[PDB]
């Protein structure tokens, strides 16, 4: 249960930072409101998922799946350019998730 | 370029009803600021309208006087601000 | 103060996260206001530091210090829950982060 | 040692009431108090409106004169503190 909401907050911050890159400096109304909604929800998600799991544990898993999912949908949006260090490092933190998650 | 389609719909000697094309969803912007003043000897006036709203009202104008109205983007990189002229 | 500025964001967030535990789901005023105040200061100067500092340095520093600062702050402010054994996972999670950003 | 404390009716009026409470200490302050009011008889539900948790006063409008009413001030939560309820005949 707790790592379902943590991963949900991971998906929320990632969508918020991508809609921020779409909109300009608090300009494009539809993604700007999308950023405010994604943030106020992710903050309300982190404020509820941190009382369950240790704070430092959710910090790591989020910092991990954060860049992992940010770069995951990066190749599926711009055809981003990286290679072996990115993909094996993804499975590295992903393996680190397994030993801090269930 | 994004603020477009600017014309006066209804015109009373003391008030002007203006509208524009707020773009289109993904180009919808947060707000449009509207600047109206005498065509200037008198000072200019300014207010802001949310960006989902494509219309706005301007009240408290003197009859007969020609005015100049300008609608700005919430930022800048959406194109030059559109401005026109009207005589009540 | 070039990287100390960056260190200001990582530490302001380290503080706001531990204050978010006191926020009680944004229902306790002073920690609920405090956690929003600590994050907007992190937001502010992050935009300042990012003018000169690149990117993969910021996140990699964030992970490391945050996995260390707030975990040691949670070991002192509150305590420990722990629902799985390996602590080294956070360092290996960070290692997986270090070799996808820097590498 | 519960918050809020001391719920009183500052100003009265046949169709309005001004009330306040002791928010407690700074660490006892909350983000939003929700306040509920209704008839004492109970032939009706309950009207509810929130108010930010940094303000200790609240004004209610639209009441009917002469009727006895019951006012209750809640917290953002409810199962973590204790509320107060009072009465007042306008
Ligand atoms: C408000 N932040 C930018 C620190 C979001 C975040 C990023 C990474 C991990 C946890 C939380």
């Amino acid at each position: 249960n707790p790592y379902i909401y943590l991963g949900g907050a991971i998906l929320a911050e990632v969508i918020g930072t991508t809609l921020m890159k779409f909109s300009n400096g608090f300009t494009r109304l539809i993604p700007s409101m999308g950023t405010i909604i994604c943030y106020c929800a992710s903050f309300w998600l982190l404020a509820q998922t941190l009382a369950y799991i240790p704070t430092g544990i959710a910090y790591a898993i989020w910092s991990g799946v954060g860049i992992v999912l940010i770069s995951l949908l990066s190749w599926g949006f711009f055809g981003q350019r990286l290679d072996l260090p990115a993909i094996i490092g993804m499975m590295l933190i992903c393996a680190g998730v397994l030993i801090i998650n269930l | 370029s994004v603020p477009t389609k600017l014309e006066v719909v209804a015109a009373t000697p003391t008030s002007l009803l203006i509208s524009w094309d707020a773009g289109h969803w993904w180009e919808w912007v947060t707000y449009y600021r509207i600047t109206y003043g005498e065509t200037g000897n008198s000072p200019v006036q300014e207010f802001t309208v949310p960006g989902y709203s494509s219309t706005a009202t301007i009240s408290g104008l003197k009859p007969g006087v020609d005015y100049t109205i300008t609608v700005y983007a919430p930022t800048s990189d959406y194109g030059s601000p559109i401005s026109i002229n009207y005589r009540t």
